[PDB]
């Protein structure tokens, strides 16, 4: 429920790939995306299950 | 690495992998036994993959090497990304052959307008979101602090410094961080961050290496 959930995946400016979970809205569950090791936004998780714990159903 | 080309197979001895179920990062080999990279691509463990070309092709020249030691400089700011350099001691030294081997640290700062290398198996953008197997290159230009600084208000430290295009176009990627930006064949940079990948007026921002050199010999030294 929280509004964060409902952003749009933040890569953010550094140059690694790091595999993390996002809440997709439109999907209802997390999806993967490539996160570039630094600033995270909220909605970025380290597992699927953290992440539709803090997500899920927003 | 966007709007490069494919790196000539066996050519950059020096170029490593840093890998954790995946490779995340680049880096470089600067000793037997050293490897540099940037202080955002560190995780608690890290095995170090030498002599790739094709990171899912091996060819027989390739090395798996734990690290040993992994050492964040000291002043690493993860929030402003100051001082991103990293050191890697490998548990053991690299077999050193035509596919693996050592490159220079600086011995004067990078020089604006000096034609640099940058290497890695970062994104591409080549098809939307293209991560390759096989290592890129990119020729680019050092650019001068004030073009840096112009691209980037408010954030470009000491320890930083802009390689690439302000015409966008070309640029180091995601999945490059750690990698080297070598300029006459001495590691100048390290890959860390920029605004996006190859946007206009947005260069790819590196760790000066000339820098540390003085704490990359002091750190290597107090773990012999
Ligand atoms: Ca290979």
């Amino acid at each position: 429920r929280p509004d964060f959930c409902l952003e749009p995946p933040y890569t953010g400016p550094c140059k690694a790939r790091i595999i993390r979970y996002f809440y997709n809205a439109k999907a209802g569950l997390c999806q993967t995306f490539v996160y570039g090791g630094c600033r995270a936004k909220r909605n970025n998780f380290k597992s699927a299950e953290d992440c539709m714990r803090t997500c899920g159903g927003a | 690495i966007v709007g490069g080309y494919t790196c000539e197979e066996n050519s950059l001895p020096y170029q490593v992998s840093l890998n954790s179920g995946y490779h995340f990062c680049g880096g470089s080999l600067i000793s037997e036994q050293w490897v540099v990279s940037a202080a955002h691509c560190y995780k608690t463990r890290i095995q170090v993959r030498l002599g790739e070309h094709n990171i899912k092709v091996l060819e027989g020249n390739e090395q798996f090497i734990n690290a040993a030691k992994i050492i964040r400089h000291p002043k690493y700011n993860r929030d402003t990304l100051d001082n991103d350099i990293m050191l890697i001691k490998l548990s053991s030294p690299a077999v050193i052959n035509a596919r693996v081997s050592t490159i220079s640290l600086p011995t004067a700062p990078p020089a604006a307008g000096t034609e640099c290398l940058i290497s890695g198996w970062g994104n591409t953008l080549s098809f939307g979101a293209d991560y390759p197997d096989e290592l890129k290159c990119l020729d680019a230009p050092v650019l001068t602090q004030a073009e840096c600084k112009a691209s980037y208000p408010g954030k470009i430290t000491n320890s930083m410094f802009c390689v690439g295009f302000l015409e966008g176009g070309k640029d180091s990627c995601q999945r490059d961080a750690g990698g080297p930006v070598v300029c006459n064949g001495q590691l100048q940079g390290v890959v860390s961050w920029g605004h996006g990948c190859a946007w206009k007026n947005r260069p790819g921002v590196y760790t000066k290496v000339y820098n540390y050199v003085d704490w990359i010999k002091d750190t290597i030294a107090a773990n012999s």
